[PDB]
């Protein structure tokens, strides 16, 4: 059935599971033509999958050539989506295949449906949480391979760096969507939280700062305190 | 014109001919139904007094055998069966109709219903569905499932409907998943008309058996076959010209002859709401869509 706030657990057991987000696939800037009307230009997109339990992203990214000549793109979107999904499922061995995949859009249940049917034993599942995904491209490095792509390119990253090495995936899970649910409603300020001190360094291999254990509850506590300043902020409560 | 003859009528039954009704009394003398148009196919059902559940009834044409009703105490409904002697039956109708104990088929001479309703449903075809091939009449009722809804328990007493189900690989092609899923007129004409039915009469009598298995025995699995045909029609870009003029003409007969105090369970608004004003055929029932909006503005 649909993920919520009471099955949360399951994210974290030992069936492969994979989240599929697809808000930044079609991406578009808005401008004026020469004789005054509304014209939009695509920039560069992808696909946020990730596997919440070991943090595998696999990063999907999709070059504007695709829309070339192409209409009704935002519902085109949604299929080169579950395209794109299946794809990298059947390139998978049999092992590694998820048993659910859970889309953060409803719209994407029956296009993913559509693709998988192939695969009528791996279960295709809403979910009810406001999750913060759309947010992945305010994390630097994976905004800067998108930009640059020149080409269709999946890009393999570890969201959770090296976390899972001292902390459980619940936990690893939870700081990443309090970093995205942060940097999602006041991104400067997030930002400026995390590379404050420039003593602070991201490993080539990794997208977030090496911050020690005390420094993550700090950080973890000023991302908290941004977040509910801004929801005060947003409502006058 | 032909007659179906009862033996008695030892319970208290509304009985049912085609789209006509009469209230037959605890045994009370009645002894058939006379003047049966030729020519189509016809049901005869029954509600008993005591039970308003089990619609149940006989789909049978009057051109494959004389057919008669008898009630059975010990299976304690009312049953068609066949009588081969044909010297022995003239005589049984004879007689009843001297003695003046049968209605007669209450048909209005400019009334084309019947007809309409049932234009493409062939008696050949039922059997198919119906299965059970003794006997030359066959019998629904409220509650029999569907092969559908079976896959989702008796078989020998199931409804065998064409299967149809729009998130399918016999659907889908693969390589046109977005293609086939949104205009699905290669699981209609390829796949349905050229394939499985043959033509569109096949499909249209099968489309107008399921509707008359919805409005008189209530059978909800007839209800969401009926629907399942039109849609797929109403969701397909490329549809013959034929058959979309002919489409509406069966839909607003239909509609016509629907009860009025049933369509909050009979009519799906989805559906409805789908192919009148969203479908790439939204345009192509106008007499449809203007019977739905001076009758059920409702719904929509
Ligand atoms: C081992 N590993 C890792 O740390 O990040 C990954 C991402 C992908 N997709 C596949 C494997 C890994």
């Amino acid at each position: 059935g649909a993920m919520n706030s009471s099955n949360y657990a399951e994210l974290f057991n030992n069936d492969i599971k994979l989240f599929v987000d697809d808000t930044n696939v079609y991406r578009v800037t808005v401008h004026k033509t020469f004789e005054g009307n509304v014209a939009t230009k695509a920039i560069n997109g992808c696909i946020f999958t990730l596997n919440p339990k070991t943090g595998h992203l696999f990063l999907k990214i999709i070059h504007t050539s695709v829309w070339a000549g192409q209409k009704r793109l935002s519902q085109l979107a949604k299929w080169k989506t579950a395209e794109e999904v299946s794809a990298l499922v059947r390139s998978l061995p049999k092992e590694e295949q998820p048993k659910q995949i859970i889309v953060t859009r409803k719209a994407m249940l029956d296009p993913l449906e559509v693709h998988m049917l192939d695969f009528p034993n791996i279960a295709i599942r809403p979910t009810e949480l406001r999750l913060p995904f759309s947010a992945a491209m305010s994390i630097d490095k994976l905004s800067d391979v998108v930009m640059k792509a020149t080409e269709p390119q999946m890009v393999l990253f570890n969201i959770y760096d090296d976390w899972l090495d001292r902390i459980s995936s619940y936990t690893a899970f939870s700081r990443l969507t309090l970093l995205l649910r942060a940097l999602k409603t006041n991104e400067e300020s997030a930002k400026m939280i995390l590379l404050s001190d420039p003593t602070i360094t991201i490993k080539s291999y990794h997208l977030w700062p090496s911050f020690t254990d005390e420094q993550w509850i700090t950080i973890e506590s000023q991302m908290r305190d941004l977040i509910l300043t801004e929801y005060g902020r947003k409502y006058n409560v | 014109m032909n007659t179906v003859p009862f033996t008695s009528a030892p319970i208290e039954v509304t009985i049912g001919i085609d789209q006509y009704s009469f209230n037959v009394k605890e045994n009370q003398p009645f002894h058939g139904i006379k003047d049966i148009p030729i020519g189509h196919v016809h049901v005869i059902h029954f509600q008993h007094a005591d039970n308003s559940s089990m619609r149940y009834g006989y789909w049978f044409d009057c051109r494959m055998g004389n057919f008669y009703i008898q009630y059975d105490p010990k299976d304690g409904l009312y049953k068609m069966m066949e009588e081969r002697d044909g010297a022995k039956f003239e005589n049984i109708v004879h007689n009843f109709k001297e003695r003046q104990m049968m209605v007669s088929y209450p048909k209005i001479d400019e009334d084309d219903t019947w007809y309409n309703l049932t234009e493409f449903v062939q008696m050949d075809k039922i059997r198919k569905i119906v299965r059970k091939d003794e006997n030359q009449f066959s019998y629904v009722d409220s509650s029999m499932t569907t092969v559908q809804e079976n896959e989702l328990s008796d078989p020998a007493h199931s409804l065998n409907y064409t299967v149809i189900n729009f998130k399918s690989r016999e659907a889908i092609r693969p390589g046109h998943e977005m293609e086939d899923f949104l205009d699905k007129s290669y699981y209609l004409n390829t796949v349905m008309l050229q394939g499985i039915f043959k033509n569109s009469s096949n499909y249209f009598g099968e489309l107008q058996f399921a509707f008359l298995n919805a409005m008189f025995f209530g059978n909800y699995g007839s209800s969401l076959q009926w629907h399942a045909m039109i849609e797929l029609i109403c969701s397909s870009a490329t549809v013959p010209k034929h058959m979309l003029d002919k489409l509406d003409e069966i839909l607003y007969y239909q509609i016509k002859t629907l009860p009025e105090q049933y369509s909050d369970i009979l009519l799906n608004e989805r559906v409805w709401n789908i192919c009148l004003y969203s479908s790439f055929q939204k345009n192509s029932l106008h007499n449809t869509e203007k019977i739905m909006e001076n009758k059920y503005p409702e719904l929509l």
